């Protein structure tokens, strides 16, 4: 409602939010998909083996 | 104006199109002619070492850098030949100047 | 009038992706002949990034693919794209050649 | 009849109008369809660009 | 003394046009700092 | 371009001067007669360029006689330039002839050009 | 110049002026053509007429009075005027015949032969008037479904369904004493009024009308009547506006100033200190363009409306005249706020201060209605004086910066883009 | 394009015949209500295709009722179309509204092309 110059009324916030957020949203959807990644696959990767040729 | 904006765009790809065909012959001027230009992109105040270790793919002038040398100038008198037929086009809306200088609309022939 | 409508390069923009008159009643078969204006770029633009690592000879050219695939980075990525890319701009065409046939695009004026 | 006795849009129309409403929903929704394709074209760029870098039997004989 | 202009950019826009790139490079400074990540690039 | 108000700013500085005129227009004079405009038959307001909207305005206010007699003086410049010749003496513009009889048309398109843009950019308060 | 209302039971506002040769004696009633359902639309146009009938007003022209009446919107008049010596005749002649005995000229002759006179101006009115049936659409199209929306001289087919038992239905809800204001201008004095008047007892009845069932209501919409037969296009165009006793009336009324009127076959036209001008001039797109502020009691109307002949370039007048409106929110310059400060004073002194009469007993009678008193043009004046670059821009990106609009058009109209490419010009898009 | 002048000759043969007319007129009638056209708000004649100079001849020649009448029924199929629904049987095209009503000004702008034409390649000898 009354927060459109905070989120999309500006064109340089049109447009100077969604590059703002373009790297803010790349490096923590990159760590959460790789979390998950390899806990689904847990037991296989070379760090649980190498682990147990201690 | 603009006709004349883009020829200057024209004479810059005509430029590198002649310096990576003369380093595909793999001369003895072809390699030490790529060595000094390619060293002058060092230079940039701190982004240096990574538009040249992005143009020679490697660490000097060697096998990565001959083969994408290639390619590239393959491609580059295909852009050329596009920036010709727009370079047509802003002279067929106005014209010819002449030597004289002056407006050329009362003296016209096909 | 706008500068979209009066400058010679952004007036056949204009005229051919921003005020072209449509008929209001074509469907979702009318969206092939773009979708294979995308097809032509990303073909031209992962075979030429796949040109500069490549070897024609007939002793090299099998085990230079190879190279692509294991070695160059992110390799796997342009090749793939590259070799199944064919086979969606050759679907993408049939369907567009058969839509003309159904409906009639073949008879005058076109 | 009249031209100026205008057909039924109730069954499309809001109860409300409510200005805020329609020009919230309307700028979330085609401000993060721009969002993610800022982050999808530069994901796109980069791949093709590392490819120019050094191979990894390059590195190798370092 | 009524707003010099050389040409028609004059002081009656360039007051609405001194905020402008607040945010007009703001987002070319962040419009690089989109396509630059990933690739090495820092800032200072 | 210049424009003919600075021109002219500066053109009169030097005629209404002891001085200066003595220097000047023994010069002005020699490079008239070195550019070779009167040999082809053409004044020097036949040589000015015309695709500017100032310009163009000028062209219209001018009386048709004179607007006749300047568009046979620039056809009969374009045939004598493709034979490689030059006109006869008989033909050649005298430097009488050679008036400025554009000038009052363009001096007054250029300020009310210029009256009209000072007063879009005002700054007139209570 | 000042105004002087004393209420006994029946409002009576009076400006005198002693340097005037007539005098008018009327009444104005505070209900109009929105105060009515689509069945007996235009039902007040035939109230005006049948005072204006030829045996009502042959009565007149032997004592020396002329009639006049007004319908629009939230009130009604009827005005009597005379000579500045022959008032109390006027009286007489409104207590007779349309207050007391109003049953003879409810005849079933004098009844017939003017609604088949009525159905005729009605009928021309819509196949001539193209700039002003054109503005009707706009009323239509943009208060559908509520009852600020119906035309002034009601429709076609409503007029052939009214008989007489209707108008009486009409008279009796509405013509009432509280909805009423009994107004005189002119050289007349305030007392003479007021003792003539309860010289008898003069009076009505019961009051308390009926109230108004749905509120008014702005939709974003448009209506096309396309017409490839007539040589031009005639196009409106607005957004909500401000009531009356808003306060930011006078607010809205300086901005429309700011982009004025225009006439293209007019020299002293074209050179006006509008900015808009400029790139209307060029390719000449239009023939001429008005902007307004209309306002009511329930909300306005701020807009424009041209009529051109250059019918392939529609879309670029449509164009430049919405990125004009956007320098109202983000880079309005003080000069034009001082233009349209000297005009809107010699704007609104023209017609509060016009030479007639009966212009200005409907001007009185409805501030009277509305609000109880007049406000002067000296107190006009100052608060039109106190306005500043922030209130404009303050007013400007609340009512028009990102808001939906409503169209309407006739004529050459294909040119015309159909709707989102015309609403997304309200924002530039640069702020 | 066949023409309508062949297809009335073949068309007409079939209607005098008391035995073909019994085999060929129930089916005609079976592939008209499975074409559909009608469900739309269209006749038959609407639906020709009309680039060529003698479908042009006949639409200028149509009278102004019939021209006006034509365009709303072709605009107010493109728009059910968007929607992709029906529109209510109420305003369907019933069968004796189906006219061929654009037939006669075709036939007579093809005899007279045909003519023309036969007129211009002549052998008349003495
Ligand atoms: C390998 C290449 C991948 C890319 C290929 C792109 C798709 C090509 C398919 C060809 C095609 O476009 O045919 C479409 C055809 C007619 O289309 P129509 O305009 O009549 O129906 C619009 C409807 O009103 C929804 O229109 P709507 O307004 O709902 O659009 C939203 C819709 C969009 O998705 C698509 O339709 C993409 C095809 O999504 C939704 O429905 C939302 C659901 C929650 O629909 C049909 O008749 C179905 C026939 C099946 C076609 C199979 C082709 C065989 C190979
Ligand atoms: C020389 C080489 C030339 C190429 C030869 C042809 C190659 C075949 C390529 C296969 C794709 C072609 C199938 C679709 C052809 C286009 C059909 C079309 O244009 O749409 C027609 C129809 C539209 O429906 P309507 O408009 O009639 O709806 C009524 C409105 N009043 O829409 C439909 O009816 C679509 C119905 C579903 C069609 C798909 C069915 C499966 C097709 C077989 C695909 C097999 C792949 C292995
Ligand atoms: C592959 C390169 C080029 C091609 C094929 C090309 C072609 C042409 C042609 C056919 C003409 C018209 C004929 C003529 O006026 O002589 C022309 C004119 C012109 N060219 Fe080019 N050109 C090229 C490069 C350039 C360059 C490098 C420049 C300037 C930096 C340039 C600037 C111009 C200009 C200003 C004209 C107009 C001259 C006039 O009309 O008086 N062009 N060009
Ligand atoms: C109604 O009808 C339509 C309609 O429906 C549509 C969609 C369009 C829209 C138009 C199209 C879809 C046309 C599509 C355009 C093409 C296919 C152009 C052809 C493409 C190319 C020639 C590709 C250009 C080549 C490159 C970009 C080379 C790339 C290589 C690079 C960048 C390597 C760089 C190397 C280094 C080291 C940086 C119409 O114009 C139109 O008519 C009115
Ligand atoms: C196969 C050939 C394909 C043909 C190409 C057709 C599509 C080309 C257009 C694609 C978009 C390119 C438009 C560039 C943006 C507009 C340029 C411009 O403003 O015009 C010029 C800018 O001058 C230039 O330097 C042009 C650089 C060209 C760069 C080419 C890469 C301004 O010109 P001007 O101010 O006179 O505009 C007319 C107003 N009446």
């Amino acid at each position: 409602s009354s927060l459109y110059k905070t989120f999309f009324k500006r064109n340089a916030v049109f447009v100077g939010t969604i590059f703002a957020g373009a790297f803010v949203f790349q490096t923590v959807f990159d760590t959460a998909i790789t979390s998950w990644y390899e806990n689904h696959n847990k037991g296989k990767l070379w760090k649980d083996v190498k682990a147990r040729i201690a | 104006v603009t006709l004349w904006n883009v020829g200057v765009i024209i004479f810059i790809l005509t430029i590198a199109t002649a310096f990576l065909g003369y380093c595909c012959v793999y001369g003895q001027m072809s390699h030490w002619g790529a060595t000094v230009i390619t060293n002058l992109f060092s230079a940039i105040p701190f982004v240096g070492n990574d538009i040249v270790s992005w143009l020679w793919g490697g660490f000097s002038v060697s096998n990565p850098t001959i083969q994408r040398f290639f390619a590239l100038h393959y491609l580059v008198p295909f852009i050329i030949a596009a920036m010709v037929i727009m370079h047509l086009m802003a002279l067929h809306i106005h014209g010819s100047s002449n030597p004289l200088g002056i407006t050329g609309n009362l003296d016209r022939i096909p | 009038m706008a500068f979209r409508k009066s400058n010679v390069y952004l007036s056949l923009v204009n005229s051919y992706i921003i005020d072209s008159p449509q008929p209001s009643s074509i469907n979702y078969w009318w969206n092939m002949g773009s979708l294979l204006g995308l097809c032509l770029v990303i073909q031209i633009v992962t075979g030429i990034f796949m040109a500069m690592h490549y070897s024609s000879n007939i002793e090299l050219a099998f085990s230079s693919v190879e190279h692509i695939m294991r070695d160059v980075h992110n390799g796997y990525i342009l090749r793939y794209l590259h070799a199944n890319g064919a086979s969606f701009f050759f679907m993408v065409m049939f369907m567009h050649m058969a839509k003309g046939l159904y409906y009639g695009s073949y008879r005058s004026p076109r | 009849k009249s031209t100026y006795r205008t057909p039924n849009f109730d069954d499309v129309l809001k109860e409300n109008n409510d200005a805020d409403k329609g020009r919230s929903y309307a700028y979330f929704m085609v401000g993060a369809m721009g969002l993610l394709s800022s982050a999808g074209a530069k994901s796109t760029v980069e791949t093709f660009i590392s490819s120019m870098t050094a191979t990894a039997d390059v590195l190798a004989m370092a | 003394k009524t707003g010099l202009h050389f040409g028609r950019l004059s002081l009656r826009s360039l007051t609405a046009y001194a905020p402008n790139l607040m945010l007009w490079g703001g987002a070319s400074m962040l419009g690089l700092f989109v396509f630059t990540e990933g690739w090495p690039k820092f800032q200072d | 371009p210049q424009s003919f108000t600075s021109i002219a700013r500066i053109g009169d500085y030097i005629l209404k001067s002891p001085v200066l005129s003595k220097l000047c227009v023994p010069v002005a004079n020699q490079f008239i007669n070195l550019a070779g405009y009167k040999k082809l038959g053409l004044k020097f307001d036949d040589l000015i360029a015309e695709e500017n909207p100032i310009m163009q305005t000028a062209l219209r206010r001018l009386p048709e006689d004179e607007s006749y007699a300047r568009a046979y003086r620039i056809i009969r410049a374009h045939q004598t330039e493709l034979t490689h010749h030059l006109l006869p003496r008989n033909e050649w513009i005298k430097a009488q002839e050679d008036v400025p009889y554009l000038l009052p048309y363009i001096l007054e398109a250029e300020a009310a050009a210029k009256e009209k843009d000072e007063l879009d950019n005002i700054e007139v308060s209570k | 110049a000042e105004v002087t209302q004393l209420s006994n039971g029946i409002v009576v506002a009076t400006e005198h002026n002693p340097s005037a040769h007539t005098a008018s004696v009327g009444v104005v009633f505070g209900s109009g053509a929105a105060n009515e359902n689509p069945y007996n639309n235009g039902v007040s146009n035939l109230w005006k007429n049948i005072f204006l009938s030829k045996e009502n007003s042959a009565v007149a022209a032997k004592e020396g009075l002329a009639l006049s009446s007004n319908i629009s919107r939230d009130f009604q008049s009827y005005i009597v005027s005379s000579l500045p010596g022959s008032t109390d005749k006027s009286l007489d002649f409104l207590n007779q015949s349309f207050i007391q005995q109003k049953a003879n000229l409810l005849s079933s002759s004098n009844f017939e032969a003017t609604k088949k006179s009525v159905l005729k101006q009605v009928q021309d009115f819509e196949e001539n008037d193209h700039p002003n049936r054109v503005l009707e659409h706009l009323h239509s199209t943009a208060f559908q479904n509520t009852p600020l929306s119906l035309p002034t001289r009601g429709t076609l087919e409503s007029l052939e369904n009214l008989v007489v038992a209707d108008l009486e239905s009409f008279a009796n809800n509405h013509f009432l004493n509280s909805n009423a204001v009994v107004v005189g201008t002119g050289n007349i004095k305030h007392e003479d009024l007021v003792n003539s008047i309860e010289s008898k007892n003069l009076s009505l009845q019961t009051g308390t009308k009926p109230v108004l069932k749905k509120k008014a209501a702005f939709l974003g919409s448009e209506v096309r009547l396309r017409d490839d037969t007539l040589p031009k296009a005639w196009i409106s165009l607005a957004v909500e506006g401000e009531p009356v006793n808003s306060p930011n009336y006078f607010v809205a009324k300086l901005a429309a100033q700011i982009f004025g009127s225009y006439n293209a076959f007019e020299p002293a036209s074209r050179l006006q200190g509008i900015k808009l001008l400029d790139n209307i001039q060029e390719y000449q797109l239009c023939d001429n363009f008005n902007h307004f502020s209309l306002s009511y009691k329930d909300s306005g109307l701020w807009g424009f409306s041209t009529a051109t002949r250059n019918v392939t370039m529609i879309d670029d007048l449509i164009h430049f005249t919405l990125k004009q409106w956007n320098r109202l929110t983000i880079s309005v310059t003080d000069t034009e706020v001082e233009r349209a400060k000297s005009l809107l004073k010699l704007q609104l002194g023209q017609l509060y201060e016009s030479g007639n009469p009966v212009n200005d007993a409907n001007l009185l009678g409805a501030e009277v209605l509305i609000k109880g008193s007049k406000l002067s043009l000296g107190e006009a004046f100052k608060k039109i004086d106190a306005i500043t670059v922030k209130d404009v821009k303050a007013w400007a990106g609340k009512r028009l910066w990102d808001q939906d609009i409503a169209i309407a058009g006739t004529g050459q109209i294909e040119g015309l883009l159909d709707y989102m490419r015309i609403r997304s010009d309200m924002s530039m898009m640069r702020w």
